[PDB]
């Protein structure tokens, strides 16, 4: 059934200029990850080589090589947000979910993404989809209430 | 059980048919310019001899192939 | 000579207007887009650079060819910085210097200290310029690094253990400075996306998407491995055997492109082969078989002493040279006194040089007084020097290999040129990604299609067989419309003659609407492929076997030098008609005799005027009758009225058609003599047997497909202790001739001597110039890269009318499929010098390429064994589903012999030049478990020969 996804994919794609990165983006957001199984047809739609698509892949940060937790919490390590205190934050949340950062596990995924556009909310968030800001020692509590 | 000559020969008149002005000419030219002595004498005597499977290209064209000593 | 070739500029050169500049305070002249370092390094002032090449496009990454520009803000690259007038660079301040240093710090700080017993030492570029810049301090205490397996706290991971899958060479990125040459080069020069860079930054590590190379779409060639600079990719044999010293040039022993070496020696071993940088052949460039393929001849199967039998099943003998030759022209004599001098016969051998060649023929001629020589060219590309005749005036090719970077569009009709021509191929694709335009004719998906960044693509998926059809209806189209060109035909060619080929093909027979139905192909896309090819500027065609070998190939090949000529496609860089000639020295070969109609000129045998020329230089009464062709040796055999055969450098049994009957032909021989290097098939049926020589022995030249006539070189020395000329000369006098040759340098003096085209060939030329295109009289002294350029040879084209004839070997309901025979990259014909090297990773058994739906309802499945159930005989294969050919037709490879292929072959063959039609043959794939009947027969007969005693 993933054959006839990535064939839609592909076929919603078709004649585009450059249409490797959307692609890439619509294949992730239907899985969680881009698959090794899935880099030779598109190549072969595109006309490149599986070499090209996995070079891509690494490259840019996010498309998935594995799949994440059912929660996901990128956290702001910034010039702005650091200055609002987020080593403290960062540190409350990775004890909460006993997960340091970068570390995954199949119930949630800590990662950074180095801004969010919340400069001024400075400790800023992005929790499953959902930003936050004001992160104070506080908010974390319903941060992780939310999300076992 | 068709001589290979004889095949070959119909092969270069099928050929050679299709041309304009002398047809026969150049197949006795060709014949003659490629083909061997036995070879040559091989299918002068098949054309002496009328054998069939055979045709009338080549029947023409034998006449004007180059002799064989 | 030019500089190009022994110093690796830093970029590619580059064409336009002169640009005078003063690199370092010397004044330069060069081309606009000519950059800085490429200018300096013409100047003689070197400069440092580690990540630029002249294969390839310069990419600021090393950072270390940082030049002060006056006018520039800061230190710009110089393999980025292109020159403009009146522009003063300054090369080494102190500032460039302390930068260089900062760099190759940094590199190093990321670097093993394993020169010293590492490979590439002596050869690295990069210990050279960490010595040239002058690094003498690394103050970077490094905690994460590549190359350390054992970390603090454990194992790195960062570190990426070898990969030495490869048979030939070995990736140790623990060694890698990402400076992506190999990347670049994969990609640009060679042309197959192979290799890319995973990952961001410190943790970018090169890596095909593979667990190990061979898995991937890396074939071979080596162009990874020759830009790299740091020991990461390397030849094994330069781990085992050390870094070699010395260079000498010489040609591939395959192909027919003349991709030209150096090969790089350590004493008298052998250690690799690297492009030269020079041919317009191969500029830098190669594939696998020439590359590393070289271990054929320091193979323990090699035979190094002669041996007779007196009788075939009997055991051999290992013997002396003396009493072998005696034996041997005593039979000879014998055979020539009782059945007469038509009694004998050679076999020449395209992958012999062009002097043996030309001794050989005069051996057959001025010797044993007959014309019954020929050579492999009577089943590749005979039909060819029969068109081109009728029509042009020559039996050759038309341009160059660098004419095709001028095309608009190609057309390519019978070929692979992936797996052919490899070299061919990359410079194809480097047009087509640059925008050309390409038909493919074939029945059977190439690999030239899926190229990658392809621009447009046509694919005519016809019936193999209807060749001529197609041709005709693209005639039709174009001259329905009206997109010829009237010009050129009335100016190069003859109107008298357009006129009436234009009232034939103007018949609504021979158009697409109606072909489509015993062709296959469509209509639309033939009229749109037709219209395309037209109304190009600069169209080249480029064709194969897949018009040749056929009941029509003389038909196929006039054809299609008639649309090239009514589409005005000749006579100019970028247009022509371009067969691609296979073996070495096929057109050396034929140029020199080899056919037993001609001499050496392709001058016909019944001119007196020649004749007498030949009576009066090689002293001897010559024969006006044109001798006999290998079938027609065979038939002869088997009827009799012929009981010799001296087989120089060729396999008769394995490589030629209808197995049975050559074997039976073979075997009804008083006497078949054998010059080989190894026991092939043909020495079953054998009497005798002599060494020959590789062309890593030899001395002499190659005269490849764009007639350029390449030198050969000796390096290693006779294990046999003679070359073949040497041999041929000692079988000549040992009959009674009396020649006496010392080097083949005399040789080629009496060619020049003789026949036209090479008065002016000596070797100091070819040592000089680099090499020569064989029409080279005092007229065209440099050579003449393009034939036809002005007017044409007989002096006014020739206009034929071409038809469709239904083939023979047409299917029905015991044979429905049908049948092709073709190639592989890793292998060559049969093998012989190619099974007995590494190359049998790739392709270790030969296999066939059937259709599913074909093959559903027999039960076919990947991996199982099949018969081919043919009227001409009967063999059991391994099977492969593919969609890669079309439903009702079956595509088999002849490179092994464990395999009987040719056996299934039928006896059908063109007109003219009688050449097999090895593309067509009527089939039954059916499943079966119990091999043959015949395979088993002939290895018993082979074991019970191959005995030595
Ligand atoms: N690595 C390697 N290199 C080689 C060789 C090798 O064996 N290995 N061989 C050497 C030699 S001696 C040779 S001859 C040369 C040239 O060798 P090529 O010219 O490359 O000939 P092939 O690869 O056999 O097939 C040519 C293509 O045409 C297809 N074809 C089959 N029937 C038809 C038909 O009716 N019409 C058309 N339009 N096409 C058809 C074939 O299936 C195939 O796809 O290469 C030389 N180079
Ligand atoms: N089914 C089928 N049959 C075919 C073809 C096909 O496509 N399909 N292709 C046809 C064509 S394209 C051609 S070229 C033929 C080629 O087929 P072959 O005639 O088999 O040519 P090669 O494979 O080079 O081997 C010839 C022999 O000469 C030996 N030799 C190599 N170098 C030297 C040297 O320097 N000196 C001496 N004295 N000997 C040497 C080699 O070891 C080898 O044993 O095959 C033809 N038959
Ligand atoms: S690649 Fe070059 S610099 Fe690196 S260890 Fe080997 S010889 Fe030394
Ligand atoms: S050897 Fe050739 S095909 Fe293989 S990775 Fe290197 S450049 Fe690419
Ligand atoms: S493998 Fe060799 S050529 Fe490729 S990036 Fe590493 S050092 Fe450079
Ligand atoms: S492309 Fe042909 S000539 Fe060049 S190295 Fe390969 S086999 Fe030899
Ligand atoms: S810096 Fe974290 S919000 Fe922009
Ligand atoms: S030296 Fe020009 S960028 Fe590497
Ligand atoms: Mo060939
Ligand atoms: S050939």
């Amino acid at each position: 059934t993933d054959t006839a996804r990535l064939r839609a994919i592909l076929a919603a794609h078709r004649g585009r200029e450059g249409a490797l990165l959307p692609i890439l983006h619509d294949v992730q957001a239907a899985f969680g990850f881009i698959p090794e199984d899935a880099y030779a047809p598109i190549a072969a739609d595109l006309g490149l080589t599986r070499a090209e698509v996995a070079g891509v892949v690494g490259f840019y940060h996010d498309f998935r090589k594995a799949p994440a937790g059912r929660h996901v919490i990128k956290l702001c390590r910034a010039e702005a947000c650091q200055a609002m205190g987020m080593d403290a934050v960062q540190a409350r949340l990775e004890s909460a979910l006993g997960l340091r950062l970068g570390d995954s596990s199949e119930a949630v995924t800590l990662e950074a993404v180095y801004c969010l556009g919340l400069c001024a909310c400075a400790p800023a968030a992005m929790v499953d989809d959902r930003l936050v800001g004001r992160l104070d020692a506080a908010a974390v509590a319903g941060i992780v209430a939310e999300l076992g | 059980s068709d001589d290979k000559i004889i095949r070959m020969a119909n092969q270069i008149a099928a050929f050679f048919a299709v041309q304009p002005g002398d047809r026969a000419g150049p197949v006795a030219a060709h014949i003659s310019e490629n083909w061997s002595a036995p070879m040559r004498a091989a299918l002068l005597a098949h054309v002496a001899a009328q054998s069939p499977g055979l045709d009338p290209l080549v029947i023409a064209a034998a006449p004007q192939i180059r002799p064989v000593p | 000579p030019p500089l190009d070739w022994t110093q690796d500029m830093g970029t590619p050169k580059r064409e336009g207007a002169p640009v005078h500049l003063t690199i370092d305070g010397v004044e330069v002249t060069v081309p606009a887009g000519t950059s800085v370092l490429r200018a300096a390094a013409e100047a003689g002032i070197s400069i440092p650079k580690l990540c630029a090449t002249d294969n390839v496009e310069p990419v600021g990454s090393c950072r270390l060819c940082m030049v002060e520009i006056e006018g520039m803000r800061g230190t710009p690259t110089s393999c980025t910085t292109p020159v403009a007038p009146g522009m003063r660079v300054h090369t080494q301040t102190p500032q460039l210097q302390k930068l260089r240093r900062g760099v190759m710090e940094l590199y190093i700080s990321d670097h093993p200290l394993d020169c010293l017993t590492c490979a590439a030492n002596g050869d690295c570029e990069l210990q050279d310029m960490a010595g040239a810049v002058g690094l003498r301090e690394v103050r970077y205490q490094a905690k994460d690094t590549h190359f350390a397996r054992r970390d603090a706290t454990g194992p790195n991971p960062r570190y990426i253990p070898k990969d030495n899958s490869n048979p030939y060479f070995s990736y140790d990125p623990a060694k890698c400075i990402v400076c992506m040459r190999c990347v670049r080069a994969c990609e640009e020069v060679q042309g197959t996306f192979a290799l890319t860079v995973m990952g961001r930054g410190f943790d970018a590590r090169i890596s095909p998407a593979a667990p190990d190379f061979l898995s991937s779409d890396c074939v071979s060639c080596g162009a990874c491995v020759q830009a790299c600079p740091t020991a990461t990719l390397v030849e094994k044999s330069v781990e085992r055997i050390g870094t070699p010293e010395r260079k000498v040039v010489t040609t591939c022993a395959y192909c027919g492109v003349g991709c030209s070496f150096e090969a790089h020696m350590l004493g008298d071993q052998l250690v690799r082969m690297v492009p030269w940088k020079g041919g317009a052949a191969n500029r830098g460039h190669s594939c696998v078989k020439g590359r590393f393929a070289y271990g054929y001849a320091t193979h323990q199967d090699r035979i190094l002493k002669p041996m007779i039998r007196d009788k075939i099943t009997d055991p051999w003998r290992e013997v002396n040279w003396t009493e072998a030759l005696d034996f041997t022209a005593t039979r000879l004599r014998a055979l020539r006194d009782s059945h007469g001098a038509d009694a004998l016969g050679v076999i020449t051998s395209s992958r012999c040089t062009n002097e043996e060649t030309y001794l050989v023929q005069k051996l057959a001629r001025a010797v044993f007084g007959t014309n019954n020589t020929d050579t492999c060219a009577r089943v590749c590309h005979s039909p060819t020097g029969y068109g081109l005749k009728q029509t042009f005036g020559t039996s050759a090719g038309t341009q160059d290999f660098d004419s095709v970077e001028e095309t608009d569009l190609a057309l390519v009709i019978g070929a692979n040129p992936t797996d052919g021509h490899p070299v061919f191929a990359s410079r194809l694709r480097k047009r087509l990604r640059a925008g050309a335009k390409l038909i493919v004719v074939d029945p059977r998906r190439i690999d030239l299609l899926n190229t990658p960044h392809r621009g447009e693509a046509w694919h005519l998926q016809l019936k193999p067989g209807t060749n001529v059809a197609v041709m005709t209806a693209m005639a039709h189209v174009i001259v329905t419309e009206q997109i010829f060109d009237k010009r050129f035909i009335g100016d190069r060619c003859d109107w008298d003659e357009w006129a009436d080929y234009a009232e034939f093909v103007a018949n609504p027979e021979y158009a697409p609407e109606a072909v489509e139905s015993l062709t296959g192909v469509p209509a639309g896309l033939l009229r749109q492929a037709a219209r395309a090819y037209a109304a190009a500027p600069n169209a080249a065609i480029y064709y194969g076997l897949g018009v040749t070998e056929h009941s029509q190939g003389s038909t196929t090949v006039i054809a299609i030098a008639n649309l090239a000529m009514m589409t005005g496609n000749i006579g100019r860089p970028g247009v022509g008609v371009n067969p691609l000639r296979g073996q070495n020295n096929v057109q050396g070969s034929c140029d020199m005799g080899s056919f037993p109609h001609e001499f050496p000129g392709y001058r016909h045998v019944s001119d007196d005027a020649t004749r007498g020329l030949f009576e009066r230089t090689w002293g001897v009464t010559l024969s006006s009758e044109p001798g006999l062709r290998i079938p027609n040796m065979l038939d002869a055999a088997v009827e009799g009225r012929f009981k010799a055969l001296y087989v120089q450098g060729e396999d008769i049994l394995q490589s030629d058609p209808d197995t049975r009957h050559v074997s039976a032909g073979l075997a009804a021989m008083d006497l078949v003599i054998v010059h080989d290097l190894f026991l092939n098939e043909t020495a079953n049926y054998a009497h005798v047997f002599l060494p020959g020589s590789t062309f890593l022995e030899k001395d002499g030249t190659f005269t490849n497909a764009e007639r350029r006539i390449n030198r050969v070189r000796r390096v290693m020395a006779p294990k046999a202790g003679f070359a073949d000329w040497e041999v041929t000369q000692m079988l000549a006098n040992a009959l009674g001739a009396g020649w006496h040759y010392t080097h083949p340098s005399e040789i080629m003096a009496e060619i020049a001597a003789t026949t036209p085209g090479f008065a002016a060939v000596t070797y100091e030329m070819l040592d000089a110039r680099g090499s020569v295109q064989w029409p080279c009289n005092e007229k065209a002294p440099e050579g003449s890269p393009i034939m036809h350029v002005e007017g044409f040879v007989r002096g006014k084209g020739r206009f034929i009318r071409t038809a469709y004839l239904p083939t023979d070997e047409k299917t029905g309901p015991r044979f429905p499929l049908l049948l092709t025979t073709g190639r592989i990259l890793s292998q060559y014909n049969v093998g012989a010098q190619t099974r007995r090297t590494e190359n049998t990773v790739w392709h270790g058994e030969d296999r066939l390429e059937i259709h599913p739906t074909d093959a559903e309802t027999r039960g076919i499945r990947d991996g199982d064994w099949v018969r081919l159930a043919s009227r001409a005989g009967e063999t059991t294969l391994r099977a492969t589903v593919t969609d890669r050919v079309s439903p009702g037709v079956v595509y088999t490879t002849f490179h092994h012999p464990d395999t009987q292929a040719n056996v299934v072959t039928t006896d059908t063959s063109d007109w003219a030049t009688n050449c097999p039609e090895y593309k067509v043959t009527a089939v039954q794939v059916a499943a079966s478990n119990g091999p043959s009947d015949w395979q088993q027969d002939y290895a018993a007969q082979a074991a019970a020969a191959r005995r030595i005693e």
